């Protein structure tokens, strides 16, 4: 199972996916700052995406 | 009904993005092999591995 | 109408003006590589770079 979250005008907007098709019943949105997905760096540099 | 970032799906956006982390997981697995060679094991390993 | 000081735009003055930092970038990239070498990166540095 995947799972996608994008940015779309000022929102976040989410689906899920299995086999090859959508799932129905799990779309959903979020505000742009209230994402419960929190990646997590302890070194941070310019221009990079993850950290060391 | 899905514009833009999800005009081909899920499968597809995680394909190409997977040679990003090359680099990290290479450097995480020299750093952790004279501390605690168990603590980031790799993606290939099963029950007859031995540490 | 963007009078003296302003005549030729944003970006012609940047590019005219950048040539007075590079001793200071030289000197500072000298001085941060006894110390703590990731502190001062280069302007052309990526993913693959070693410290």
């Amino acid at each position: 199972v995947y799972t996608h979250i994008y940015r779309q005008d000022d929102e976040y907007l989410r689906y899920e996916e299995v086999e090859g098709i959508e799932v129905a019943g799990t779309e959903g949105s979020y505000p742009l700052t209230a994402c419960p997905y929190i990646p997590v760096r302890m070194v941070r540099l310019d221009g990079e995406d993850y950290g060391r | 009904e899905r514009e833009g970032f999800a005009a081909e799906g899920a499968k597809a956006v995680y394909d190409r993005l997977k040679n990003g982390r090359q680099p990290y997981e290479t450097r995480a697995q020299n750093c952790a092999a004279v501390t605690i060679p168990s603590l980031f094991p790799k993606e290939s390993d099963n029950s007859s591995t031995e540490y």
